[PDB]
């Protein structure tokens, strides 16, 4: 569930 | 609601170390990673890494490698940020981030200056004077150091007449003014004074204005 | 590298349509990016976020006039009906994993400006050295220049009609409201202030000027 809220899935 | 409050102001000589909190509230700390970021004086926002709010495990950017450390207090809901032999390059506001908030900064100054308590002096108007209506006086504050200084008027009080004027760095310390206009039958009739706070001194400086 | 490029500045007028570019590189060019609103004594604000097809979501605070729109590698904030408030610096924001491994990117911001504010001239308040400092056998004069817009200006001190520039200090015009303030001092000795009849601050803007002056008698 936590994360960096910046971190997004699509930039890989 | 969502909040994240900083620790105030530093001053560090070049070689100490500081540690600067975040103080998280609002939401579950340790479902969020725990971003800093560093404003320069040029003000641009650089990126200095994160950290893993509840394992603890930091990733530091390119640029802030060995001297930077990220540390929790997750039972305290805080996030801690150490900077180890301090340089001059270290100056620049400090903020933690979670992306979608923002703390709302830490001003670190690294200077081998000492800190000064700034000198006050009262700016009433000259000899031939008839303001006719209204009045202008000033309180006039001079060489100190850091800037953090914060002055209040509180014989009239608000806006009445209250313009702090941006400080300016000659030779070694910082100066200030901040003017105050009330009506023309209020001065020298009913008494007027101004408070000076500069917290790094820890001191507060009054004086009262006169003819 | 994970780059991101803008504009270093950009003016609009009030009630106009602002757009502002935010580039990815060659690379990453359907990459998701932030947007982020710094207002002077302010900390960063968070805008939205915009994806690759042009799909945007805003943070709170942020009113309906902050949309967003992409093309390839651009990434645009449309701002529209462009409010004074909307006066700041706006910077991207893009991050990326490699195997495992987070690592976020600023650009280098936009500095926008929103013109349309009334134009007004300034206002001077000079002041003599108090007594007390008279003591320490010092004199600061001070100039307050208040209340104009815009915010270029030429302060100068005079003696006896004669200019003095040793010993004179002058801020920059910083922003206060809707218009413009500045300062400037002018440190003497005593006795340095005693020995001339009046000192004389003026003030230049465009190409008007205003002057004040002191009397120690």
């Amino acid at each position: 569930e936590r994360r960096n809220e910046l971190q997004k899935q699509e930039n890989r | 609601q969502v909040q994240l409050q900083e620790s105030g102001p530093e001053l560090k000589k070049p070689g100490e170390t500081v540690k600067i909190s975040c103080k998280v509230s609002g939401y579950p700390f340790t479902n969020y990673g725990m971003n800093w970021v560093k404003q320069a004086p040029r003000k641009v926002l650089k990126w200095m890494g994160w950290i893993d709010t509840y394992t603890g495990d930091p990733t530091y950017a390119d640029d802030f490698k060995g001297r930077f450390a990220f540390s929790l207090d997750t039972s305290a809901s805080t996030a801690y940020l150490q900077i180890n032999n301090l340089k001059n390059e270290d100056t620049a506001t400090y903020f933690c981030a979670r992306g979608t908030y923002w703390g709302q900064g830490t001003l670190v100054t690294v200077s081998a200056a000492k800190t000064t308590a700034p000198s006050v002096y009262p700016l009433a108007p000259v000899c031939g004077d008839t303001t006719g209506s209204s009045v202008t006086l000033g309180c006039l504050v001079k060489g100190y150091f850091p800037e953090p200084v914060t002055l209040t008027w509180n014989s009239g009080s608000l806006s009445s007449g209250v313009h702090t004027f941006p400080a300016v760095l000659q030779s070694d310390l910082y100066t200030l003014s901040s003017s105050v206009t009330v009506t023309s039958s209020t001065w020298p009739s009913q008494s007027i004074t101004c408070n000076v706070a500069h917290p790094a001194s820890s001191t507060k400086v009054d004086k009262k204005i006169e003819p | 590298q994970l780059v991101l490029t803008q504009s270093s500045s950009a003016s609009f007028s009030l009630g106009a349509s602002a757009k502002l570019t935010c580039t990815l590189s060659r690379q990453h060019s359907t990459y998701t990016i932030e947007w982020y609103q710094q207002q002077p004594l302010k900390p960063p604000k968070y805008v939205m976020e915009l994806k690759k097809d042009g799909s945007h979501s805003t943070g709170d605070g942020i009113p309906d006039r902050f949309s967003g729109s992409s093309s390839g590698a651009d990434r645009y904030l449309s701002i529209s009906n462009i409010q004074e408030e909307d006066e700041a610096i706006y910077i991207c924001g893009v991050g990326d994993t490699i195997k495992e491994q987070f690592v976020y990117v600023f650009g280098g911001g936009t500095k926008v400006t929103v013109l349309g504010q009334p134009k007004s001239t300034p206002t001077l308040t000079v002041f003599p050295p108090s007594s007390e400092e008279l003591k320490e056998n010092k004199a600061t004069l001070v100039c307050l220049i208040s209340n104009f817009s815009p915010s270029g200006v030429t302060v100068a001190w005079k003696a006896n009609g004669t200019p003095i520039t040793q010993g004179v200090d002058t801020s920059n015009p910083t922003k206060e409201g809707n218009k413009f303030m500045a300062s400037s001092f002018l440190h003497l000795t005593s006795d340095q202030w005693r020995s001339h009849n009046s000192f004389t601050c003026q003030v230049t803007h465009e190409g008007d000027t205003v002057e004040k002056s002191l009397s120690p008698a």
